């Protein structure tokens, strides 16, 4: 017979760019009438992401992040400003400052970072027989050099615990990885593919700084991917910094709650498309790690949703080989409901990574 | 007994919904006129020396500026027997149907 | 048209036992939330009763 | 809320921000109301500014956070004249004020008459306190 | 259909008392995920301050269980206090029997529990912390007399296994995670160190050798974990005035699973700030332990539940919204609850707190 | 709708032939869990005896598939047997193809399973053991021709980055098990030890280099793990007395599944004590992996069964029960058997154990 509804609505669009730019509007609103997994409630939350191009010389951008939220009446905030630019094909450099802030605690922080991706193996015969390789095993390979001015009570008490922890236990190099990925975030380290290897503490050093001590932290990481993981297989394609030749912005925000959550989601930025052979452009991949991510998260109620997506292609294009199939077009953009779709959002609301590629040329 | 409750004669709009409350054995709730009753001149107190801590004041939730507070033993002052949880609010408006944002 | 409703109220229910509606709030205080939300429905029901009462009772019929 | 929706002569104050605002916590403040709670004094001279919310719920002290979202018209801190850390005679000074314009019918309002003080900060004094016409800090002076 | 069942009630107490009757029933028309059925299971934990001068109580648990016809059984009998805020120490003996089989153990284990960080500025901010990270350090010192044949080879073919495979430290926790409890462990964000074996040793006992055993070992949790995140929310000894009981049971045969539970125990109520008091926080650990097996059948759900408030206590904020307030007794059925009972039951760890003051 | 058509059929044999005829058809109306689509695979098992004076076994499995419109078919033939009861060995050859690339390769392993108890408390006590932990110590010597230029590049950059990096024996896991079958490892409670390799050299080959990898590992399990647990009953060598055959298969699309599996082999039904056969107990490994991908679609199961036995051998004790006999054969539908097939599809591992006789 029937089962528990508890139905969701969601609402995606998509507005190609012509010529050969993969620039593309990205929006989705979304609302779920079921309790989001999250132990404290209400949890609000307000995302903007922007970028700008700093100078096309050496490819550096100014990448700005504001993550305002507030968990149960506690108003938490925490803004990031950064300088990234691949220095080469494997390796990426960023330079910025942040601060982090929950109730009254507030802390800023200035970081130079390095970042460099190896994959396993770079073999001629799967780039030459696999025209979409989705899985790519390989490593990253973080050293980030971070400096925090120890001007509240509790930042030096933080301080004192920390060189006082490294120095007498010799397990702090990967009992660090239990602190560091709070909660459910650890048990999704292993359900995305994702290995952390133990972090090397090349020193903390204490000097005065502009206004007082700061605390200085040089550390290395290494986290490793099964092909699974996005940041690492696909790592040249989330970056498209030769490509952005306008700032993007990516504001989103949702509002979980006790018996529900509403998503706001609106993009503005390159590679939304990518090529496929022949002046035929597809749709990006779909990224591994947040639809594995949600669905162990979005599978404890049972759900009907129903789910339309709008993809407006460029004058002059049409959509070839879009599977599952669009329900409807209006001569230049296409639509998606119900039908194989709405069983492909449920697949991947859940967590499946059943592969739902546009393809369209002019 | 300990959690005072007090009245904060700068909210107070003087309703005596905290007066209905307070037990007739101790007159701990009061009236101070001080001019026309119109104005917000009647304003009430709590005569600290005759409270007794019922709660009963403060947990029957009807003082609608939030004069009476109920601080604490220790040093928290309380506004009212339960706050919302200070939400962060947003209009979800959908993209092509139910609404069309624009 | 009692057989004719009897065959669509029939089919309506099988349908919302399939598959149920949500207006999801008034499930948890459905002694108020759903009670007042059918107080409203009823009396705009009964004014549209009033009126058909008007219109019909003046009728040849 | 819009000026144009909102009555008249409504300063930024009063205006507040978070258009659904009212349900977003106790309706009666339209920003977060603080209360200065406990300033004790402890190994140096320096006292401890203990700033717990109208709900009651955490026990928060000034902090530069918290001091650039009261400037920035956020939240709001009050005294609460009945504090015992007060530093002023504060039962002479409301009984001697109210007997300027209360009469006591019944002996005894203008004795239990307790009000909240507003704290602003300026910068180069701290959180400070401006009561009878004189601008008191709470680093020292007010307590 | 598999529809599920359940009826859930909590009696407290007022005051400064945190006590609390927890008795729920349930019934589920589903396959238990359990690859030996019918599996049937019995277990009672009674806990009685022995010495209320320094933190002694008895806790005695006894596991009674049949499974695919065997019966099984483990009492445990274990003083335990605290020494310190941290560190907790357990002295007792118990007995384990499986079919005819059946040793006796005796232990004296401390266990120490400690958090990476105890940050005021956290602490101050977050009114009601559930993730919390740490490790716990367990030194066990575990005696069992060598009397069966069977013992005896278990002890010769593990003193051999230690001084021949150098990698027993590691390679113990594939054998003492039976089937799908090494998967469980990082399902709930648990990681166990290797463990490391200060002695193995037998001597002349009372009648005959014994075994004993002095191991060591620690296991660290990223915040759901709440033997770490909550050390002294779960072992509410100061509060035990009396004598506390629980009795708990299923019975699970091929097509259902028919639980059962009582409780008398401190600790159900704890104060949340501003005089109000709340249900203590849902631990994590068994939900997202229940998850992986609540989530192979599509199932509905007339989930019930009683809250008897004490004389004059109201709930403010129940959030899944309570059906029916009733005196001072609540109720919770339908709609939100019924979705979180489900949401809980597949795997969610959603907050469902009942704030509630005089 | 989603729904999930599935018959399926076991044909057994009389005396102590524990063979089985066994087949399946399903239909699942959901998109896979496939991130390149569409996928195919066409499976062809083949098993022969060749001289079971010594345990020889020649078996041969074929893969061929269609992901993306690239082709793949991989080629293994081993010659397999028990030398102990706790080791094998094989000496085979296949290869590999994707597109045009393709290398074909030979092999000499060397596989020994080690339980981590022997008690014969619990052999007794329990009348059917499913949890056994122990570790599996793989030892491999492949020796692969390096004839096209991807072959050689893939040799000297392997050959570089062992010599190179340090930690190759354990990021050679996070290589090796490719997208999720890395948390399918963790799923099944399976660990990977670091690789040990005991060298990498090449020869003048017949017709061109052979880089010989000469590397072992070892595997363990928390008793999940069937190629652990079920070491002996896995590999039925004894009872093989004719050629095997299993020809399986899945068609899947954006938009479905069809899955096409025939298979005719030893051991189908194993022995329960006293005359009584019973189905093998199901393997777990498959269930707890197809959960990871059988929980993303709601789906509505009518699910059939059909247990044919031989003349005169009846049914007892089958949970869920069967529906309807024909005094030859039994089958399963609908009703608790549907709650069954919904749990082993999402994952479930309950006991369904159907004990025939005689
Ligand atoms: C997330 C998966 C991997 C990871 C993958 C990457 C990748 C990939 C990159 C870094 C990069 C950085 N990482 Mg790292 N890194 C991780 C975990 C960490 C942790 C930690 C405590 O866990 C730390 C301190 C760091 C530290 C850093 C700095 C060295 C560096 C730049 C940070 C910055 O600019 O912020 C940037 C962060 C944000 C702007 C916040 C939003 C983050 C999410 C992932 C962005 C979503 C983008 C959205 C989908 C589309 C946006 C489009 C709009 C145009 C913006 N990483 C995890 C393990 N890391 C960058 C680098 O190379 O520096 C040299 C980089 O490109
Ligand atoms: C990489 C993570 C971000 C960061 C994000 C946060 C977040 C998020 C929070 C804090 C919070 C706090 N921060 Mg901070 N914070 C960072 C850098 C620092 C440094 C430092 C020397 O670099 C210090 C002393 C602090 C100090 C403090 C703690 C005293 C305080 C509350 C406890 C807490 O959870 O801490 C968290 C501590 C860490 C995540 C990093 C601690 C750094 C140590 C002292 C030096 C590095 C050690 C090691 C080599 C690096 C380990 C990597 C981390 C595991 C990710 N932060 C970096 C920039 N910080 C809390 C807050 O703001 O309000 C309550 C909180 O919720
Ligand atoms: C078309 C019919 C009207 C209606 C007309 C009445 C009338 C008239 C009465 C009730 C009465 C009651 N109705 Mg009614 N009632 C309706 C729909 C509802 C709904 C709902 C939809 O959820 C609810 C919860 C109730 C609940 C109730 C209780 C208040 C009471 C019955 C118990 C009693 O004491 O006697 N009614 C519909 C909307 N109901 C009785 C009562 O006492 O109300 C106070 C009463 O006299
Ligand atoms: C379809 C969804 C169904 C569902 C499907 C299932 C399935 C399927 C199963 C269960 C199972 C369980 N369900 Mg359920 N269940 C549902 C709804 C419910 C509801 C309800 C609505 O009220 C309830 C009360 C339950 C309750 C239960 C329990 C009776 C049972 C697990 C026993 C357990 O805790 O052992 C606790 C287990 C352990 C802790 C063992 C620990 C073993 C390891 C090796 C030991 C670790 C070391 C140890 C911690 C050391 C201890 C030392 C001391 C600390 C000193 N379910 C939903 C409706 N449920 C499972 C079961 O048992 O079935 C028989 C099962 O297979
Ligand atoms: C379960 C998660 C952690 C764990 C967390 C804890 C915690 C937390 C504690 C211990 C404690 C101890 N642990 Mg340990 N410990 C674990 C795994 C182990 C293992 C093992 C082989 O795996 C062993 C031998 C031990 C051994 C020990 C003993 C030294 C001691 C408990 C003896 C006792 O109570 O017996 C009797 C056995 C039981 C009562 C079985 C019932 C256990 C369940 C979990 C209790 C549920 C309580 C129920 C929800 C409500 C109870 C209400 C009733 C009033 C009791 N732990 C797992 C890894 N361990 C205790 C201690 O401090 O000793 C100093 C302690 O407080
Ligand atoms: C913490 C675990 C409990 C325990 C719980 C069980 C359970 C449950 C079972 C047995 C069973 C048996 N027990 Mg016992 N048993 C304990 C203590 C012992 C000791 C000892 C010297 O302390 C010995 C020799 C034995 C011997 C035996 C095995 C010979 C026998 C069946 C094999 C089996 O799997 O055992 C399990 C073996 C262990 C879990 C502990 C083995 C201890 C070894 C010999 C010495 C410690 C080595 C190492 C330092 C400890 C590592 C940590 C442990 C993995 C927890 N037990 C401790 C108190 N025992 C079976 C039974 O009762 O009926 C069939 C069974 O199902
Ligand atoms: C909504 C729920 C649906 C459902 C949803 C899905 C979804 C969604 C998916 C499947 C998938 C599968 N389902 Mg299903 N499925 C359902 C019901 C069924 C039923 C039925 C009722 O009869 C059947 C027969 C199946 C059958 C199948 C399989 C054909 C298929 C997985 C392929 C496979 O196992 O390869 C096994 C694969 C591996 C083992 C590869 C391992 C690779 C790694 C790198 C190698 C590891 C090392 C290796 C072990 C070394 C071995 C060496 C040798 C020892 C020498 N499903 C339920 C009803 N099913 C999956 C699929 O493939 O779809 C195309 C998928 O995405
Ligand atoms: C799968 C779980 C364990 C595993 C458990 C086993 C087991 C168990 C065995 C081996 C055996 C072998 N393993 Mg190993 N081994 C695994 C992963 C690997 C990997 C790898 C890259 O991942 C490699 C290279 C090897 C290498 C090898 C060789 C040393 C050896 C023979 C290969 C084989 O027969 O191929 C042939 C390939 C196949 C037949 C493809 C089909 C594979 C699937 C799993 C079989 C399903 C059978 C089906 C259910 C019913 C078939 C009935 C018909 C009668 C055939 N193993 C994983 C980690 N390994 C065998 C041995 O002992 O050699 C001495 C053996 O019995
Ligand atoms: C057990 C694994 C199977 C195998 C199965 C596959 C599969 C599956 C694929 C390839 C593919 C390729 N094979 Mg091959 N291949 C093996 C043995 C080899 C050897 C060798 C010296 O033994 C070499 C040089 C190669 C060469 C090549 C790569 C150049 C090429 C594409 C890269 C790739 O992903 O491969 C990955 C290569 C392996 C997983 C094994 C690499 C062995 C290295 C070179 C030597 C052993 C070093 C180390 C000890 C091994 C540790 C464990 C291994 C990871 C299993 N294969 C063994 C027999 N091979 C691709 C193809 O055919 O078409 C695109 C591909 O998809
Ligand atoms: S209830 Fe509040 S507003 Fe009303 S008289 Fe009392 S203190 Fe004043
Ligand atoms: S606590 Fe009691 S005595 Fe005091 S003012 Fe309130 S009702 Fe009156």
């Amino acid at each position: 017979g029937s089962n528990d509804v508890t139905t969701a609505h969601s609402d995606y669009e998509i507005v190609l760019e012509g010529g050969s730019s993969s620039w593309g509007k990205v929006k989705a609103r979304a609302k779920v009438n079921a309790p989001p997994a999250s132990p404290l409630l209400p949890a609000d939350c307000d995302v903007k992401l922007n970028v700008k191009p700093l100078d096309p010389a050496k490819g550096f951008v100014r990448i700005s992040a504001v993550f305002e939220s507030i968990v149960d009446s506690t108003k938490n905030k925490l803004t990031i400003e950064a300088d990234i630019a691949n220095e080469t094909k494997e390796r990426r450099i960023s330079v910025g400052e942040g601060m982090v802030s929950v109730g009254d605690f507030s802390h800023t922080f200035s970081f130079e970072g390095s970042v460099v991706n190896l994959f396993y193996y770079r073999s001629d015969a799967v780039r030459r027989n696999v025209p979409n390789p989705i899985y790519m095993q390989g490593r990253q390979f973080h050293d980030i050099l971070m400096k925090v001015p120890l001007d509240n009570n509790d930042l030096i008490d933080t301080w004192e615990g920390t060189v006082k922890a490294i120095g007498s236990t010799g397990a702090f190099n990967d009992w660090i990885r239990d602190f560091w990925f709070i909660g459910p975030a650890f048990t999704a380290l292993n359900e995305g593919g994702q290995r952390i290897s133990r972090i090397e503490v090349n020193g903390l050093n204490t000097e005065s700084g502009p206004k007082g001590p700061v605390g200085v932290s040089r550390w290395r990481f290494s986290h490793g991917g099964s092909g699974m993981v996005d940041s690492i297989s696909r790592w040249a394609e989330l970056f498209p910094s030769d490509k952005l030749n306008r700032p993007a912005q990516v504001e989103a925000g949702f509002r979980s709650d006790s018996q529900g959550i509403e998503v706001k989601v609106d993009g503005e930025f390159p590679g939304v498309s990518v090529d496929a052979g022949g002046g035929l452009r597809r749709i990006l991949n779909h990224p591994l790690i947040p639809l594995v991510h949600h669905g162990m998260v979005g599978k404890f109620n049972n759900f009907n949703v129903d789910a339309q997506l709008k993809v407006v292609l460029p004058k002059g294009y049409k959509i070839r080989y879009a599977a599952p199939q669009y329900r409807s077009q209006n001569l230049e953009e296409y639509r998606w409901s119900g039908g194989a779709y709405a069983r492909w959002v449920e697949h991947v609301c859940k967590g499946g990574v059943g592969q739902f590629e546009i393809l369209y040329a002019q | 007994a300990k959690k005072h409750y007090f009245i904060i004669e700068n909210l107070c709009v003087g309703c005596g919904l905290c007066l209905d409350k307070c037990p007739p054995k101790v007159n701990a709730i009061g009236y101070k006129f001080y001019g026309d009753v119109q104005e917000g001149g009647f304003r009430c107190y709590i005569d600290q020396a005759a409270c007794i801590s019922c709660s009963a004041c403060f947990s029957g939730d009807e003082c609608p500026s939030g004069a009476l507070i109920e601080v604490l033993p220790d040093g928290e002052v309380l506004d009212f027997s339960y706050t919302p949880p200070e939400r962060l609010d947003f209009d979800l408006r959908f993209l092509h149907r139910f609404h069309r944002e624009a | 048209m009692s057989f004719v409703f009897a065959v669509i109220f029939f089919a309506l229910g099988i349908y919302w036992w399939n598959n149920p509606p949500n207006a999801a709030i008034h499930l948890n205080d459905d002694m108020k939330a759903a009670f007042s939300v059918h107080l409203t429905a009823i009396g705009y029901i009964n004014i549209a009763l009033g009126c058909i009462a008007f219109v019909a009772f003046q009728q040849p019929s | 809320m819009q000026p144009q929706l909102s009555r008249p002569q409504t300063a930024s104050n009063q205006v507040r921000k978070a258009v659904s605002g009212p349900w977003s916590g106790n309706a009666v403040h339209k920003a977060e109301k603080y209360f200065i709670t406990s300033a004790k004094r402890d190994r140096d001279g320096k006292l401890q500014i203990e700033l717990v919310p109208a709900s009651g719920r955490r026990k928060l002290s000034p902090t530069p956070e918290m001091i650039r979202r009261l400037i920035d018209g956020e939240i709001e801190i009050y005294i609460l004249t009945t504090q015992p850390d007060i530093a002023i005679d504060m039962n002479k000074e409301i009984i001697d004020m109210e007997n300027r314009y209360v009469i006591d019918f019944d002996k005894r309002g203008v004795k239990w008459t307790m009000r909240e003080i507003p704290v602003f900060y300026h910068e180069g004094k701290g959180l400070c306190v401006e009561l009878h016409n004189k601008i008191y800090t709470l680093d020292q002076f007010f307590k």
